[PDB]
């Protein structure tokens, strides 16, 4: 909004932020406060990959999600089985955080040859991908849970990491577009 | 022609384990038994048949 270094530490900093969130969300098991069993059915807090007994009997049982059931399963439809995958792969929040660094990387590569300016550019389309990877993880997470419940801190951790992603990549932008206005201001002079 | 060429074997050991695999198959098998006693079992809990 205003400078150039500035603009450059709070795009670097709002980065490696969302990296973290993202990082901490998927690396987590806070996403899922509900009932259910951790080894009867008993308070416990699930993640993406594994499930955590809260104020059970056995309490620290991180056991991992049924993300395919035996005993019957009664089989799935071929968009039900591609989403049980996707959600017990997690392919897209891992994407999110590939594509989250993937944006970290060119940033700081962004120091070093300063004359190609289309790397800003390609630092802004990963952190809006990134943000887009999030968002559809968060879908297909939820959609898959709904299949009492509460939503634990690393869900919020994701939506604020997805959050200042898009904010980076706006701010990324930003930064394109005002080292191309600056190319045209001195190549018209 | 469909029960005699069908894998796995559709036919079952006793009525009572017909009846428990029609809970376990969620709506993909049918049992094919007397109207009575079926009728008896449609009124008895958990009334999911």
């Amino acid at each position: 909004l205003f400078d150039r270094g500035v603009q450059m530490l709070l795009t670097t900093v709002g980065a490696f932020a969302a990296f973290s969130l993202m990082t901490i969300a998927v690396g987590t098991d806070y996403w899922l406060y509900s009932r259910g069993v951790c080894k009867e059915e008993v308070m416990t807090h699930s993640g993406l990959w594994r499930t955590c007994c809260l104020e059970g009997n056995f309490k620290g049982l991180c056991k991992q999600i049924d993300h395919f059931p035996e005993d019957a399963d009664y089989e799935a439809d071929t968009a039900e089985y591609f989403l049980r995958a996707v959600r017990a792969s997690s392919i897209f929040p891992i994407l999110s955080v590939i594509l989250l660094f993937m944006g970290g990387l060119c940033i700081a590569a962004s120091e070093f040859y300063k004359t190609r300016h289309n790397i800003i550019l390609s630092a802004g389309i990963f952190f809006v991908s990134a943000g887009l990877s999030n968002i559809i993880g968060i879908i297909v997470y939820i959609s898959a849970n709904a299949g009492s419940y509460s939503y634990g801190w690393s869900f919020y951790f994701g939506a604020l990491s997805f959050i200042i992603a898009e904010m980076v990549g706006v701010l990324a932008v930003h930064m394109f577009i005002d080292r191309h206005k600056q190319l045209r201001a001195t190549a018209r002079a | 022609t469909y029960m005699r060429s069908a894998e796995p074997s559709v036919f079952v050991r006793t009525t009572a384990e017909g009846v428990a695999r029609v809970r376990k198959s969620k709506g993909k098998y049918a049992y094919l038994l007397e109207s009575t006693m079926n009728e008896y079992i449609e009124q008895r809990k958990p009334c999911d048949t």
